């Protein structure tokens, strides 16, 4: 899932599209 | 003056020697290694080359030879050639990516060798040296990354320390090379590929523990060591 | 160039040989030893594995080829059915040997035929005759092959023993034919 | 020095590559005509052929050698047979790789050893990995289903190609386990 | 001689063209093979080679003292300005391999367009070293000579400068 969103100086921002996966997983798991 | 005996190898043979050295090979008659330090052989002479300039260029290739030799040695150590069920699982991912890079580099060297063997086209030392210039640029950065990630602490006793340190010297050097410019965009792409194929194990451990709900690691690889997880479930 | 012979060595030929004789004393396969024409020893060894396959083909082909003759008192009707089914397989194996291209590289022939070679050697060892004259022992043992209910049951226990391996379809086919009587 | 390589890697020695049971495949180490540079490359290549020969030997030893006749997991077993069955099929792409090499050498009559080193360097890493998988089974006399665990624990190898390769074998052996479960259940 | 020189002009000095810290690549010998005065021609030519080692050193140490990301961008640009000086030393050898009579003066002529780009980029580099222009003021010392007037070095420093703006347009694009 990291690699698909990767495939579309913005390096910290590149990492910033990998944390919402943890956020979703925790959002489903806190549930 | 007394002349000194010298082997009088052919200049064409020298490129073949350099090419097998730049690929994974040992005990070449040129570039004799003594203690893991590849060093130009003391006495080599060629027709259209003086001893000193030949020594200078050959040493300059041998400096890169030391890098490729040490990386090959590390790869060899952790290819499975060599404890009982101690898969480090991050050193293995790093060497795997390193191996992919070395495969592509070996392909380019193989094309050069094929051109050298069967044609009338002249390939000489200057031509080949400046032809490999983009790869030689990659190798020095790769040497720095390895020489900090794995050789910072020579005794290297602990294992979680090694894993975290390697991941943290890749995440740092990518920032270092991120703002060098848009001039080449080569170094940063190399480093980023290394990072992705070195972080794959950690994030597999994450996702497994995330949904399947059982932390699963060996050699104490992961940073949140479940040292106390064994008996606590009894307490409730 | 020499490989053409080897292609037909898969079948019975004379270029290489299956002297119906005692292993390695008069039993022979054509080989070049010491001095040879553009044949280092390794080539002979590769030819020797292909020769092993060849000897197994010739022996098994004889074993199945020998028909009932209409007066087969020693063996049974069920053994005659067994030999018929075996010959069906042998015909198919021969067909693949034929289907091999005439122009093919030396190593590639043996690598192409490895799986069928081991399959056939297993099939040979399944029968006493194929098991006998392996090359590691003489033709003296001449192990008795079961006949009748003994044969049918022996086949079925071997089917249980070797159910899961790649070789099982052959056994199933033989058993289907053999049960009919 | 060209075609002989493919013979030996196919796993049948030549006079240049003396097979000794102790040293596997081994170059004679002394020929005036070839300089020492190529010798090391040859030895590196011979490691792979040594592993292939050892594999073929062990497979032949424990698969199809008898018609199920001392039965014991280290000695014999349906699971051991399944492992051998998986090993040969996992080794099949090496066979195909050597085949394509011979085709290209038919195409071109002067090809350096480095080219062979390249096209075979992907198996140079996979074969040593599988060696320990077989070695633990032999050493520990692993019995029955415990082989399944033994391969599963190396399914966490950090080499993706090794992982997939061993995964194929575990699929095959899960074949027999599911099969025995397919009667009792 | 015509291969020792077509490599001495490159990084590798050799015995003929001895390197020294005070002055670089000055062959100083009385040779029967070379004509007596060809050393002077060789001295004028070795100015170019000497400069080449100096830039190569400077790119080596980068990419207390000087430091930054801009010294990791100016040097990357200084590789690109020197790339047509490497290819143009390959081509010379390719011609010299076949033609057996061709002399040093063709090296002179062919590598005469590189006696304007190099000397006036060397002042930029010595400025950047003698004055510790480490940060964003590197763009100043490149843009102050990029006005120039000598077209070879007015476009060379332009190639150098655009890379520095390539860094500044990502530093000031992350910010904005």
């Amino acid at each position: 899932v990291h690699d698909p969103l990767l495939a579309i100086t913005f390096e910290l921002t590149l990492r910033s599209c990998l944390y919402p996966h943890i956020d979703k997983q925790y959002l489903d798991c806190c549930g | 003056y007394v002349p000194d005996d010298r082997v009088l190898v052919t200049e064409t043979q020298v490129i073949r020697e350099t090419l097998w050295l730049l690929s994974g090979v040992k005990k070449l008659f040129i570039f004799q290694l003594i203690d893991g330090k590849v060093t130009v052989r003391n006495n080599i002479i060629v027709t259209h080359l003086t001893h000193s300039c030949l020594r200078s260029v050959l040493e300059q290739i041998a400096a890169y030879g030391q890098v490729v030799f040490r990386l090959q040695e590390f790869i060899d150590e952790v290819m499975g050639h060599s404890s009982t069920e101690a898969p480090f699982r991050t050193y293995q991912a790093f060497m795997w990516a390193l191996y992919k890079y070395f495969i592509s580099f070996k392909e380019e060297l193989a094309e050069i060798e094929k051109c050298i063997i069967n044609n009338d086209t002249t390939i000489t030392l200057a031509i080949v040296v400046d032809k490999l210039a983009p790869r030689l640029s990659q190798l020095k950065v790769l040497h720095k990354v390895f020489s900090t990630g794995v050789a910072e602490v020579p005794p290297d006793t602990r294992n979680v320390v090694r894993a975290s340190h390697l991941l943290n010297t890749l995440y740092k050097a990518i920032l270092e090379y991120d703002n060098v410019g848009e001039a080449s965009e080569q170094t940063v792409s190399l480093l980023f590929s290394l990072w992705v194929e070195t972080v794959r194990p950690y994030l597999q451990t994450v996702d497994e523990w995330i949904v399947h709900g059982h932390l699963w690691d060996g050699a104490r690889e992961f940073i949140i060591q479940r040292n106390k997880n064994v008996p606590v479930n009894h307490r409730d | 160039e020499l490989v053409k012979d080897v292609l037909n060595v898969l079948i019975g030929v004379v270029s290489a040989t299956f002297s119906l004789c005692q292993p390695a004393q008069a039993f022979v396969v054509k080989r070049g030893v010491h001095v040879s024409g553009a044949s280092p020893e390794s080539i002979s060894s590769l030819l020797s594995e292909v020769a092993e396959y060849g000897t197994c083909y010739t022996r098994l082909s004889h074993f199945s080829l020998q028909p009932v003759l209409d007066s087969l008192y020693s063996k049974g009707l069920v053994f005659q059915a067994f030999t018929s089914g075996l010959r069906r397989y042998l015909q198919y194996y021969r067909a693949c040997v034929l289907s091999t291209p005439p122009t093919l590289s030396l190593l590639t022939i043996g690598f192409l035929f490895k799986k069928l070679g081991r399959q056939l050697r297993y099939l040979a060892e399944l029968c006493g005759v194929g098991a006998v004259l392996p090359g590691t022992c003489g033709g003296g043992p001449r192990a008795a092959f079961p006949t009748g209910v003994k044969l049918l049951s022996y086949l079925y226990q071997e089917a249980l023993h070797n159910c899961s391996n790649e070789h099982y379809p052959v056994l199933l086919s033989l058993l289907k034919t053999s049960c009919e009587p | 020095m060209i075609h002989e390589l493919l013979l030996a890697l196919s796993g049948y020695p030549g006079s240049i590559f003396t097979w000794n049971k102790r040293s596997g495949l081994q170059v004679s180490q002394d020929f005036p005509f070839l300089h020492p540079s190529e010798t090391s490359v040859l030895n590196r290549l011979c490691r792979l052929g040594t592993d292939y020969i050892r594999f073929t030997e062990f497979i032949e030893q424990y698969t199809g050698h008898v018609q199920q006749q001392q039965g014991q997991g280290g000695l014999h077993g349906i699971y051991l047979r399944a492992f051998c069955t998986g090993l040969d099929s996992v080794l099949q792409p090496y066979r195909q790789a050597l085949l394509d090499l011979e085709q290209e050498f038919l195409g071109d009559p002067h090809l350096s050893i480095s080219h062979v080193n390249y096209f075979l360097d992907q198996f140079q890493l996979l074969f040593p990995s599988v060696m320990v998988v077989v070695e633990q089974i032999k050493s520990q006399k692993i019995h029955g289903c415990q082989i399944l665990e033994t391969v599963y624990k190396h399914s966490c190898g950090g080499l993706p190609p090794v992982r997939s390769a061993l995964e194929k074998i575990l699929a095959v052996c899960h074949g027999v386990m599911y099969k025995q479960l397919s009667a009792w259940m």
